């Protein structure tokens, strides 16, 4: 038979298994639910490297058709396509502790919400007297809209700065766990998956760049709520640390879970890299990262790319957030893919 | 986003229009723009397409030399410029935003359409 998963009891090694046997020349995957059945040709996804605190984190894709695409760590996989336009995800860690207190985080906001309305949004998958949970199934636009909270959004989230290759240049996105903040790995990995995609999908840009994104925990956190203030603050103090002299032409992005003042979800030098010229730490900015609010880090990664707001409520670089993952603007595709080495001469 | 089409109206064979489409919103230049003619119970046809910033153009065969398409991002203006109309040229002509380029991109926001009547 072709492999199959069975979303309705999707577990950890479900997906370990089934991603771990895919050959560098793909795999057929049934998706299976309920008379819900599509299948998804999965392929490795060469173009991104991944560590979180030195766990490395391996990046799968379906084809465009397919809509799917996987995270899988040693500690926690991912399954995240789209149903009726809609983003739904799959999130399954190995550890019962884990996956425990992941699934209580995730349940926690409808602890008033009426169970009929709840099973939309969340839910609990059951190992087939008390039951075991090996995974959660999450639709964030059905999620925000039983919760009804407060809009967040990036208005004023930039600050004015300060041939084809052979391969693709390596650019290393060099994330740092703010001190004191609680980041989990399966929304950090998928913020770095959407930010990272939203360029490839720009002018063939893979062929000039493969990004490398690392995580680990620095001793800077934000003197206030103010977002301009933290960023600021967290650029001189990558000019401090003596641990990141000669990584200053790298990207550099300070993470956390919750928001900033007046609900901004971010900050980010404005068009700060250019392959030929980035320098002293200029190209850093700050990112949430909780599931809620996918693709902020693509949109302050575009910023720093050059990128500019843009008046169109389905383009990933709208001012309010909008939960969309794809450059929509011409002009920002052009400069973000002039910042990157590319010129119109190569075509796409 | 509004965007607003004039320019039009009647014209002999031979003659020539220039049409012109205002946008009212914040980002003109983030977008490429095209203009657009649907005849009664014809379908829609793309006419031209032009880069965010003005620099690259895109013709239909039935237009190409006739036609030219321009936008001035300092005025928030996109321009089609008619010349030597003929009367299969008639139609409801609109100008509309797109998403992507403006040779594989698609319109998204409409004008209200202009009408452009060619006689014999
Ligand atoms: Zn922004």
């Amino acid at each position: 038979v072709t492999a199959s998963i069975d979303l309705q009891s999707v577990s950890y090694t479900d997906l370990a298994t089934q991603l771990n046997d895919v050959s560098d020349f793909g795999k057929m995957i049934i998706l299976k639910d309920n008379g819900f059945n599509r299948q998804v040709h999965v392929s490795m996804d060469k173009r991104t490297k991944i560590q979180l605190d030195n766990e490395n984190v391996r990046l799968f894709n379906g084809r465009d058709k397919d809509s799917t695409s996987f995270i899988l760590g040693d500690e926690f996989a991912v399954l995240r396509f789209y149903r009726n336009g809609e983003s739904i995800s799959y999130i399954a860690y190995k550890e019962a502790q884990m996956m425990n207190e992941i699934a209580e985080f995730y349940a926690a906001p409808f602890k008033k919400t009426r169970a009929i309305n709840e099973k939309e949004a969340f839910e609990c998958i059951y190992d087939s007297a008390g039951k075991d949970i090996v995974s959660v199934k999450i639709n964030i636009d059905k999620a925000k809209k039983i919760l009804n909270l407060p809009e967040c959004d990036y208005i004023n989230d930039y600050i004015k700065t300060p041939a084809v290759p052979s391969e693709p240049k390596t650019v290393y996105v060099i994330c740092l766990r703010e001190n004191g903040s609680t980041i989990y790995p399966n929304e950090v990995s998928a913020q770095m998956q959407d930010a990272a995609n939203s360029v490839y999908a720009v002018h063939g840009l893979k062929r000039y760049v493969n990004f490398h994104f690392v995580l680990y925990t620095t001793e800077y956190s934000c003197p206030s709520g103010d977002a301009k203030e933290g960023l600021e603050g967290f650029t001189a103090s990558l000019k401090s640390n003596p641990k990141a002299e000669g990584y200053d032409d790298q990207i550099y992005f300070l993470i956390r879970w919750g928001t900033w003042d007046n609900k901004i979800l971010g900050m980010s030098w404005f068009n700060s890299y250019n392959v030929n010229t980035a320098s002293d730490f200029e190209a850093s900015g700050m990112s949430t990262t909780q599931l809620m609010y996918p693709g902020v880090m693509a949109h302050e990664l575009g910023h720093i790319l050059g990128a500019e707001h843009t008046d169109n409520s389905k383009d990933l670089m709208y001012a309010t957030f909008t939960g969309y993952l794809s450059h929509l603007s011409e002009k920002n595709m052009d400069i973000i893919a002039k910042n990157l080495g590319w010129e119109a001469a190569d075509g796409d | 986003v509004q965007l607003q089409e004039s320019g039009g109206g009647l014209v002999q064979a031979g003659g020539s229009l220039r049409l012109s489409c205002t946008y009212s919103g914040q980002t003109f230049s983030a977008w490429a723009m095209g203009w657009f003619r649907q005849a009664p119970g014809k379908e829609r046809e793309t006419v031209a397409t032009i880069n965010w910033n003005g620099e690259r153009t895109q013709y239909a065969d039935a237009v190409k030399g006739r036609f030219t398409i321009s936008r001035d991002n300092a005025k928030d203006t996109v321009y089609l410029e008619m010349n030597s109309l003929k009367p299969e040229d008639t139609a409801v002509y609109y100008c509309a935003s797109m998403m992507g380029t403006y040779y594989s991109g698609s319109p998204k926001n409409w004008g209200q359409g202009t009408q452009v009547t060619v006689s014999s």
